[PDB]
């Protein structure tokens, strides 16, 4: 996991509080990322 | 988007498909075919 | 700034000096003389 950890510093440059937390605290990475993108847009 | 400015919208999707490249078949192609601009691949 | 984008930096100062206008003497003039562009008043 080389790009899994850096996201915890990338998304911080930003209310989807629960989704943001469950993204900061996690195979399911692509699914939650696409879910968060769809939710924000 | 109108959340911060044009920074965590496309970079996050690009790194997500990059992670997919690093680690399905028809959906793995749908996720990249769906967003290049309108025509790129 | 580099926090969100060019929105809450000058608007907040403008409304603050507007509140000062609505509600000292030398400092009340220093606060507005210090920031118009470089020359305006």
């Amino acid at each position: 996991d080389e790009y899994v950890q850096e996201l915890k510093g990338l998304i911080r440059k930003h209310e989807f509080g629960h989704q943001k937390v469950t993204f900061l605290s996690q195979s399911p990475l692509l699914t939650e990322g696409f879910k968060l993108l769809s939710s924000l847009v | 988007n109108r959340f911060v400015a044009d920074w965590v919208i496309e970079r996050i999707r690009w790194l997500l498909i990059e992670i997919l490249k690093a680690s399905e078949d028809q959906e793995y192609q749908r996720l990249i075919h769906s967003l290049s601009n309108v025509k790129n691949q």
